[PDB]
Protein backbone atom coordinates (compact mmCIF):
# COMPACT_ATOMS: atom_id res chain seq x y z
CA UNK A 1 0.00 0.00 0.00
CA UNK A 2 2.94 2.27 0.90
CA UNK A 3 4.23 1.49 -2.86
CA UNK A 4 0.94 1.72 -4.31
CA UNK A 5 0.67 5.13 -2.96
CA UNK A 6 4.10 5.95 -4.14
CA UNK A 7 3.20 4.78 -7.99
CA UNK A 8 -0.46 6.61 -7.91
CA UNK A 9 2.08 9.89 -7.18
CA UNK A 10 4.31 9.00 -9.48
CA UNK A 11 2.14 8.60 -12.28
CA UNK A 12 0.11 11.74 -11.53
CA UNK A 13 3.47 14.09 -11.15
CA UNK A 14 4.29 12.86 -14.53
CA UNK A 15 0.53 13.63 -15.98
CA UNK A 16 0.89 17.17 -14.11
CA UNK A 17 4.29 17.64 -16.08
CA UNK A 18 3.32 15.96 -19.10
CA UNK A 19 0.28 18.20 -19.62
CA UNK A 20 2.40 21.52 -17.81
CA UNK A 21 5.33 20.97 -20.18
CA UNK A 22 3.33 20.10 -23.64
CA UNK A 23 5.85 17.41 -24.74
CA UNK A 24 6.49 14.42 -23.10
CA UNK A 25 9.43 12.13 -22.18
CA UNK A 26 10.14 8.67 -20.71
CA UNK A 27 10.03 9.07 -16.80
CA UNK A 28 11.85 6.19 -15.02
CA UNK A 29 9.96 5.01 -11.27
CA UNK A 30 13.25 5.45 -9.05
CA UNK A 31 13.19 4.04 -5.48
CA UNK A 32 14.05 5.45 -3.35
CA UNK A 33 13.34 2.96 -0.41
CA UNK A 34 14.08 -0.39 0.21
CA UNK A 35 10.49 -1.47 0.35
CA UNK A 36 9.50 0.50 -2.67
CA UNK A 37 12.50 -1.34 -4.37
CA UNK A 38 11.17 -4.60 -3.14
CA UNK A 39 8.00 -3.79 -4.39
CA UNK A 40 9.04 -3.24 -7.67
CA UNK A 41 11.13 -6.91 -7.73
CA UNK A 42 7.34 -8.69 -6.82
CA UNK A 43 6.08 -10.68 -9.52
CA UNK A 44 2.34 -9.56 -8.43
CA UNK A 45 3.56 -5.87 -8.17
CA UNK A 46 5.22 -5.77 -11.69
CA UNK A 47 2.03 -7.49 -13.46
CA UNK A 48 0.22 -4.37 -12.11
CA UNK A 49 2.74 -2.11 -13.22
CA UNK A 50 2.43 -4.11 -17.08
CA UNK A 51 -1.17 -3.19 -16.83
CA UNK A 52 -1.24 0.11 -16.02
CA UNK A 53 1.50 0.32 -19.03
CA UNK A 54 4.72 0.82 -17.09
CA UNK A 55 7.27 -1.13 -19.01
CA UNK A 56 10.20 -2.67 -17.56
CA UNK A 57 13.67 -1.56 -18.04
CA UNK A 58 15.32 -2.09 -21.20
CA UNK A 59 17.82 -5.32 -21.11
CA UNK A 60 21.64 -4.50 -20.27
CA UNK A 61 21.36 -1.13 -20.05
CA UNK A 62 18.73 -0.29 -17.34
CA UNK A 63 17.11 -1.66 -14.03
CA UNK A 64 14.99 1.40 -13.58
CA UNK A 65 11.25 0.72 -14.68
CA UNK A 66 9.67 3.32 -17.48
CA UNK A 67 6.74 5.75 -17.53
CA UNK A 68 6.59 5.63 -21.42
CA UNK A 69 6.35 8.65 -23.03
CA UNK A 70 3.43 8.00 -25.60
CA UNK A 71 1.05 7.96 -22.24
CA UNK A 72 -1.14 11.10 -21.79
CA UNK A 73 -1.91 12.87 -19.24
CA UNK A 74 -5.22 11.51 -19.21
CA UNK A 75 -4.44 7.91 -19.46
CA UNK A 76 -1.56 8.62 -16.50
CA UNK A 77 -4.84 10.16 -14.30
CA UNK A 78 -7.33 7.07 -15.57
CA UNK A 79 -4.54 4.60 -14.41
CA UNK A 80 -3.74 6.38 -10.95
CA UNK A 81 -7.23 6.48 -10.21
CA UNK A 82 -7.98 2.57 -11.07
CA UNK A 83 -5.40 1.73 -7.80
CA UNK B 1 34.63 24.38 -36.73
CA UNK B 2 37.15 25.66 -34.41
CA UNK B 3 40.28 23.78 -34.81
CA UNK B 4 40.55 22.23 -31.68
CA UNK B 5 37.48 20.54 -32.18
CA UNK B 6 38.29 19.58 -36.06
CA UNK B 7 41.54 17.78 -34.44
CA UNK B 8 39.22 15.84 -32.12
CA UNK B 9 37.41 14.60 -34.47
CA UNK B 10 40.25 13.69 -36.60
CA UNK B 11 41.74 11.56 -33.50
CA UNK B 12 38.66 10.16 -32.65
CA UNK B 13 37.99 8.84 -36.56
CA UNK B 14 41.39 7.91 -37.05
CA UNK B 15 41.39 4.22 -38.33
CA UNK B 16 45.24 3.72 -38.41
CA UNK B 17 44.53 3.72 -34.36
CA UNK B 18 41.66 1.60 -34.30
CA UNK B 19 43.79 -1.00 -36.34
CA UNK B 20 46.97 -0.48 -33.97
CA UNK B 21 44.36 -0.90 -30.64
CA UNK B 22 43.14 -4.02 -32.36
CA UNK B 23 46.98 -5.01 -33.04
CA UNK B 24 48.03 -3.94 -29.17
CA UNK B 25 44.98 -6.85 -28.25
CA UNK B 26 46.82 -9.42 -30.33
CA UNK B 27 44.00 -9.42 -32.71
CA UNK B 28 45.20 -10.79 -36.54
CA UNK B 29 44.33 -8.28 -38.02
CA UNK B 30 44.71 -9.71 -41.76
CA UNK B 31 42.77 -12.75 -40.41
CA UNK B 32 39.95 -10.27 -39.27
CA UNK B 33 40.60 -6.63 -40.84
CA UNK B 34 38.77 -3.80 -38.95
CA UNK B 35 36.45 -3.75 -42.02
CA UNK B 36 34.95 -7.52 -40.61
CA UNK B 37 34.58 -6.47 -37.40
CA UNK B 38 30.91 -6.94 -36.15
CA UNK B 39 28.25 -6.31 -33.48
CA UNK B 40 26.54 -9.83 -33.79
CA UNK B 41 30.48 -11.86 -33.40
CA UNK B 42 31.26 -9.54 -30.43
CA UNK B 43 27.91 -10.62 -28.75
CA UNK B 44 28.91 -14.06 -29.67
CA UNK B 45 32.09 -13.59 -27.86
CA UNK B 46 30.53 -12.45 -25.03
CA UNK B 47 28.87 -15.28 -24.37
CA UNK B 48 31.40 -17.67 -25.02
CA UNK B 49 33.13 -16.06 -21.75
CA UNK B 50 30.34 -16.07 -19.96
CA UNK B 51 30.75 -19.97 -20.62
CA UNK B 52 34.02 -19.95 -19.63
CA UNK B 53 33.14 -17.94 -16.63
CA UNK B 54 30.47 -21.11 -15.54
CA UNK B 55 32.66 -23.66 -16.79
CA UNK B 56 35.31 -22.27 -14.12
CA UNK B 57 32.96 -21.61 -11.28
CA UNK B 58 32.22 -26.05 -11.30
CA UNK B 59 35.44 -27.85 -15.09
CA UNK B 60 37.68 -30.39 -17.50
CA UNK B 61 41.73 -29.59 -19.64
CA UNK B 62 39.79 -30.37 -23.07
CA UNK B 63 36.09 -28.48 -22.23
CA UNK B 64 38.24 -25.49 -21.31
CA UNK B 65 40.46 -26.63 -24.56
CA UNK B 66 37.19 -26.16 -26.55
CA UNK B 67 35.78 -22.58 -25.47
CA UNK B 68 39.48 -21.74 -25.82
CA UNK B 69 39.16 -22.64 -29.39
CA UNK B 70 35.98 -21.41 -30.11
CA UNK B 71 36.44 -18.33 -28.81
CA UNK B 72 39.80 -18.06 -30.91
CA UNK B 73 37.41 -18.97 -33.85
CA UNK B 74 34.85 -15.96 -34.04
CA UNK B 75 38.28 -13.69 -32.66
CA UNK B 76 41.22 -14.60 -34.24
CA UNK B 77 44.54 -13.58 -32.68
CA UNK B 78 47.83 -13.81 -33.41
CA UNK B 79 50.37 -15.07 -30.38
CA UNK B 80 53.15 -15.14 -32.87
CA UNK B 81 54.99 -18.71 -31.85
CA UNK B 82 53.62 -18.83 -28.65
CA UNK B 83 50.93 -21.48 -28.17
CA UNK B 84 47.20 -19.57 -27.89
CA UNK B 85 46.83 -19.26 -24.37
CA UNK B 86 43.51 -21.42 -22.70
CA UNK B 87 40.89 -19.37 -21.14
CA UNK B 88 41.32 -21.48 -18.22
CA UNK B 89 40.54 -18.65 -15.28
CA UNK B 90 38.88 -15.65 -14.14
CA UNK B 91 42.04 -13.40 -15.09
CA UNK B 92 41.39 -14.27 -18.47
CA UNK B 93 37.77 -13.90 -18.38
CA UNK B 94 38.35 -10.53 -17.25
CA UNK B 95 41.18 -9.84 -19.66
CA UNK B 96 38.97 -10.87 -22.99
CA UNK B 97 35.78 -8.96 -21.83
CA UNK B 98 37.63 -5.40 -21.70
CA UNK B 99 39.38 -6.05 -24.91
CA UNK B 100 35.90 -6.83 -25.97
CA UNK B 101 34.32 -3.97 -24.60
CA UNK B 102 36.47 -1.90 -26.48
CA UNK B 103 36.41 -3.98 -29.88
CA UNK B 104 32.59 -3.07 -29.76
CA UNK B 105 33.31 0.58 -29.61
CA UNK B 106 35.83 0.04 -31.95
CA UNK B 107 33.10 -1.36 -34.59
CA UNK B 108 30.69 1.71 -33.49
CA UNK B 109 33.42 3.83 -34.53
CA UNK B 110 33.97 2.18 -37.77
CA UNK B 111 30.20 1.71 -38.56
CA UNK B 112 30.00 5.49 -38.36
CA UNK B 113 32.38 5.97 -41.11
CA UNK B 114 30.17 3.33 -42.80
CA UNK B 115 31.58 15.96 -51.56
CA UNK B 116 28.97 17.45 -50.12
CA UNK B 117 30.50 19.17 -47.05
CA UNK B 118 33.77 18.89 -45.39
CA UNK B 119 34.81 15.20 -44.04
CA UNK B 120 35.85 17.18 -40.52
CA UNK B 121 31.80 18.26 -40.51
CA UNK B 122 30.13 15.34 -41.77
CA UNK B 123 31.81 12.87 -39.24
CA UNK B 124 31.44 15.68 -36.50
CA UNK B 125 27.80 15.41 -37.12
CA UNK B 126 27.47 11.76 -36.94
CA UNK B 127 28.48 12.09 -33.67
CA UNK B 128 25.21 13.69 -32.62
CA UNK B 129 26.69 15.70 -30.21
CA UNK B 130 27.62 19.49 -29.66
CA UNK B 131 31.34 20.34 -28.65
CA UNK B 132 32.15 23.63 -27.65
CA UNK B 133 35.58 24.59 -26.57
CA UNK B 134 36.03 26.19 -23.47
CA UNK B 135 37.60 29.20 -22.60
CA UNK B 136 41.08 28.87 -21.45
CA UNK B 137 40.25 31.57 -18.82
CA UNK B 138 36.73 30.96 -17.76
CA UNK B 139 35.53 30.11 -14.30
CA UNK B 140 34.97 26.72 -15.88
CA UNK B 141 38.34 25.93 -17.19
CA UNK B 142 40.16 27.10 -14.06
CA UNK B 143 37.36 24.38 -12.04
CA UNK B 144 38.16 21.79 -14.26
CA UNK B 145 42.13 22.63 -14.38
CA UNK B 146 42.21 22.54 -10.30
CA UNK B 147 40.59 19.27 -10.36
CA UNK B 148 42.83 17.93 -12.62
CA UNK B 149 45.93 19.73 -10.91
CA UNK B 150 44.89 18.52 -7.27
CA UNK B 151 43.16 15.02 -7.79
CA UNK B 152 46.80 14.10 -10.12
CA UNK B 153 55.32 8.82 -12.85
CA UNK B 154 53.44 10.87 -15.56
CA UNK B 155 52.84 14.59 -15.24
CA UNK B 156 49.20 15.81 -16.46
CA UNK B 157 48.83 18.81 -18.50
CA UNK B 158 45.26 20.01 -19.47
CA UNK B 159 45.51 21.19 -23.48
CA UNK B 160 41.78 21.52 -24.46
CA UNK B 161 38.52 21.44 -22.79
CA UNK B 162 35.79 20.51 -24.62
CA UNK B 163 32.09 21.17 -23.27
CA UNK B 164 29.69 18.54 -24.96
CA UNK B 165 26.27 18.20 -24.71
CA UNK B 166 24.93 14.55 -26.60
CA UNK B 167 21.46 14.82 -28.07
CA UNK B 168 19.04 13.49 -25.94
CA UNK B 169 20.63 13.04 -23.11
CA UNK B 170 19.82 16.17 -21.19
CA UNK B 171 16.34 15.21 -21.38
CA UNK B 172 17.01 11.81 -20.28
CA UNK B 173 19.21 12.44 -17.03
CA UNK B 174 16.74 15.11 -16.00
CA UNK B 175 14.50 13.20 -13.41
CA UNK B 176 17.51 11.77 -12.20
CA UNK B 177 18.33 15.88 -10.90
CA UNK B 178 15.64 14.90 -8.22
CA UNK B 179 18.39 12.14 -6.73
CA UNK B 180 20.38 13.55 -4.30
CA UNK B 181 24.06 12.94 -4.39
CA UNK B 182 25.41 13.89 -7.61
CA UNK B 183 28.74 14.11 -8.48
CA UNK B 184 31.24 15.35 -11.41
CA UNK B 185 33.19 12.96 -11.69
CA UNK B 186 36.07 11.52 -14.18
CA UNK B 187 35.53 8.92 -16.92
CA UNK B 188 38.62 7.61 -18.98
CA UNK B 189 38.62 5.46 -21.91
CA UNK B 190 40.95 4.89 -24.75
CA UNK B 191 41.15 7.67 -27.18
CA UNK B 192 39.48 4.91 -30.17
CA UNK B 193 36.79 4.97 -27.75
CA UNK B 194 34.81 7.85 -27.94
CA UNK B 195 33.37 8.17 -31.11
CA UNK B 196 31.08 5.69 -29.74
CA UNK B 197 30.90 7.01 -26.63
CA UNK B 198 30.01 10.66 -27.96
CA UNK B 199 27.34 8.54 -30.08
CA UNK B 200 25.65 6.65 -28.02
CA UNK B 201 26.72 7.82 -24.42
CA UNK B 202 27.79 5.75 -21.76
CA UNK B 203 26.64 2.18 -21.78
CA UNK B 204 27.12 -1.04 -20.06
CA UNK B 205 28.18 -4.23 -21.03
CA UNK B 206 25.79 -6.95 -21.93
CA UNK B 207 23.19 -9.24 -20.47
CA UNK B 208 25.34 -11.92 -22.05
CA UNK B 209 28.85 -10.41 -21.04
CA UNK B 210 30.27 -12.38 -18.20
CA UNK B 211 29.92 -10.47 -14.84
CA UNK B 212 32.83 -11.61 -13.20
CA UNK B 213 34.48 -9.85 -15.62
CA UNK B 214 33.94 -6.48 -13.88
CA UNK B 215 35.38 -5.63 -10.65
CA UNK B 216 32.20 -4.44 -9.51
CA UNK B 217 29.90 -5.96 -11.94
CA UNK B 218 28.65 -4.70 -15.13
CA UNK B 219 27.41 -1.55 -14.90
CA UNK B 220 29.50 2.30 -15.35
CA UNK B 221 32.54 3.28 -13.88
CA UNK B 222 33.94 6.76 -12.34
CA UNK B 223 36.83 7.85 -10.41
CA UNK B 224 37.10 11.55 -8.05
CA UNK B 225 41.01 11.43 -8.86
CA UNK B 226 41.99 12.41 -12.58
CA UNK B 227 44.98 10.26 -11.89
CA UNK B 228 42.93 7.01 -11.36
CA UNK B 229 40.72 7.59 -14.54
CA UNK B 230 44.18 8.44 -16.52
CA UNK B 231 45.11 5.22 -16.14
CA UNK B 232 42.34 4.00 -18.39
CA UNK B 233 43.47 6.26 -22.16
CA UNK B 234 46.68 3.64 -21.86
CA UNK B 235 48.70 6.14 -23.34
CA UNK B 236 52.09 5.98 -23.92
CA UNK B 237 55.07 8.37 -24.17
CA UNK B 238 55.27 6.68 -27.91
CA UNK B 239 51.65 8.84 -28.01
CA UNK B 240 51.31 11.01 -24.88
CA UNK B 241 47.74 12.17 -25.63
CA UNK B 242 44.64 11.01 -23.89
CA UNK B 243 40.97 11.78 -23.46
CA UNK B 244 39.01 12.00 -20.16
CA UNK B 245 35.08 12.29 -19.38
CA UNK B 246 33.78 14.65 -16.81
CA UNK B 247 30.15 13.64 -16.25
CA UNK B 248 27.71 14.49 -13.44
CA UNK B 249 26.77 10.89 -12.07
CA UNK B 250 23.13 11.19 -9.86
CA UNK B 251 24.74 8.48 -7.21
CA UNK B 252 22.06 8.66 -4.96
CA UNK B 253 21.91 6.09 -1.80
CA UNK B 254 25.60 4.27 -2.52
CA UNK B 255 26.19 0.55 -1.63
CA UNK B 256 29.98 1.04 -0.10
CA UNK B 257 32.19 -1.67 -0.69
CA UNK B 258 36.11 -2.60 0.62
CA UNK B 259 36.83 -5.32 -2.26
CA UNK B 260 35.79 -6.31 -5.39
CA UNK B 261 32.34 -7.67 -5.86
CA UNK B 262 30.57 -8.92 -8.97
CA UNK B 263 27.42 -7.16 -8.54
CA UNK B 264 24.36 -8.74 -10.78
CA UNK B 265 21.77 -6.07 -8.84
CA UNK B 266 22.32 -3.68 -6.33
CA UNK B 267 20.72 -4.39 -2.43
CA UNK B 268 17.05 -2.63 -2.18
CA UNK B 269 17.34 0.96 -1.55
CA UNK B 270 20.72 1.83 -3.31
CA UNK B 271 21.01 3.52 -6.52
CA UNK B 272 25.12 3.09 -7.12
CA UNK B 273 28.10 1.37 -5.90
CA UNK B 274 31.12 3.60 -4.35
CA UNK B 275 34.52 1.78 -3.84
CA UNK B 276 36.29 3.07 -0.44
CA UNK B 277 39.92 3.96 -1.63
CA UNK B 278 42.69 4.52 0.67
CA UNK B 279 43.11 7.71 -1.07
CA UNK B 280 40.55 10.27 -1.21
CA UNK B 281 39.60 14.08 -2.07
CA UNK B 282 40.04 16.38 0.85
CA UNK B 283 36.47 16.86 2.07
CA UNK B 284 37.11 20.33 3.16
CA UNK B 285 37.81 21.41 0.18
CA UNK B 286 34.73 19.81 -2.46
CA UNK B 287 32.85 22.79 -4.14
CA UNK B 288 28.88 22.45 -5.27
CA UNK B 289 27.84 23.36 -8.66
CA UNK B 290 24.18 23.58 -8.06
CA UNK B 291 23.70 21.05 -5.88
CA UNK B 292 26.63 18.76 -8.10
CA UNK B 293 29.52 18.31 -5.76
CA UNK B 294 33.01 18.58 -6.75
CA UNK B 295 35.70 16.73 -4.66
CA UNK B 296 38.82 19.05 -6.34
CA UNK B 297 40.30 18.75 -3.20
CA UNK B 298 43.92 17.21 -3.34
CA UNK B 299 44.33 14.08 -2.29
CA UNK B 300 44.32 13.08 1.21
CA UNK B 301 44.25 9.61 3.59
CA UNK B 302 40.98 8.46 3.60
CA UNK B 303 41.41 6.44 6.86
CA UNK B 304 39.23 3.85 5.89
CA UNK B 305 40.71 -2.02 6.07
CA UNK B 306 40.54 -1.88 1.53
CA UNK B 307 42.11 -3.18 -1.37
CA UNK B 308 41.60 -0.13 -3.51
CA UNK B 309 43.92 2.93 -3.67
CA UNK B 310 41.04 5.12 -4.84
CA UNK B 311 37.69 5.94 -4.92
CA UNK B 312 35.32 4.18 -7.38
CA UNK B 313 31.82 5.21 -8.14
CA UNK B 314 29.47 2.55 -10.63
CA UNK B 315 26.10 3.26 -11.47
CA UNK B 316 24.04 0.47 -13.07
CA UNK B 317 21.11 2.40 -15.21
CA UNK B 318 22.49 4.59 -18.22
CA UNK B 319 20.14 7.62 -17.36
CA UNK B 320 22.33 8.14 -14.68
CA UNK B 321 24.62 9.88 -16.55
CA UNK B 322 24.98 12.73 -17.93
CA UNK B 323 28.27 14.10 -19.93
CA UNK B 324 29.62 17.33 -19.35
CA UNK B 325 33.35 18.03 -20.75
CA UNK B 326 35.87 16.07 -22.67
CA UNK B 327 39.11 17.01 -21.62
CA UNK B 328 42.10 16.62 -24.35
CA UNK B 329 45.66 15.36 -22.21
CA UNK B 330 49.02 15.65 -22.07
CA UNK B 331 51.11 13.22 -20.47
CA UNK B 332 54.20 14.69 -19.92
CA UNK B 333 56.84 11.28 -19.10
Amino acid sequence: SIPLLWLQNCLIRAADDREEDGCSQAVPLVPLTEENEEAMENEQFQQLLRKLGVRPPASGQETFWRIPAKLSPTQLRRAAASL
Amino acid sequence: LPKPVQDLIKMIFDVESMKKAMVEYEIDLQKMPLGKLSKRQIQAAYSILSEVQQAVSQSSDSQILDLSNRFYTLIPHDFGMKKPPLLNNADSVQAKVEMLDNLLDIEVAYSLLRSSKDPIDVNYEKLKTDIKVVDRDSEEAEIIRKYVKNTHAYDLEVIDIFKIEREGECQRYKPFKQLHNRRLLWHGSRTTNFAGILSQGLRIAPPEAPVTGYMFGKGIYFADMVSKSANYCHTSQGDPIGLILLGEVALGNMYELKHASHISKLPKGKHSVKGLGKTTPDPSANISLDGVDVPLGTGISSGVDTSLLYNEYIVYDIAQVNLKYLLKLKFNF
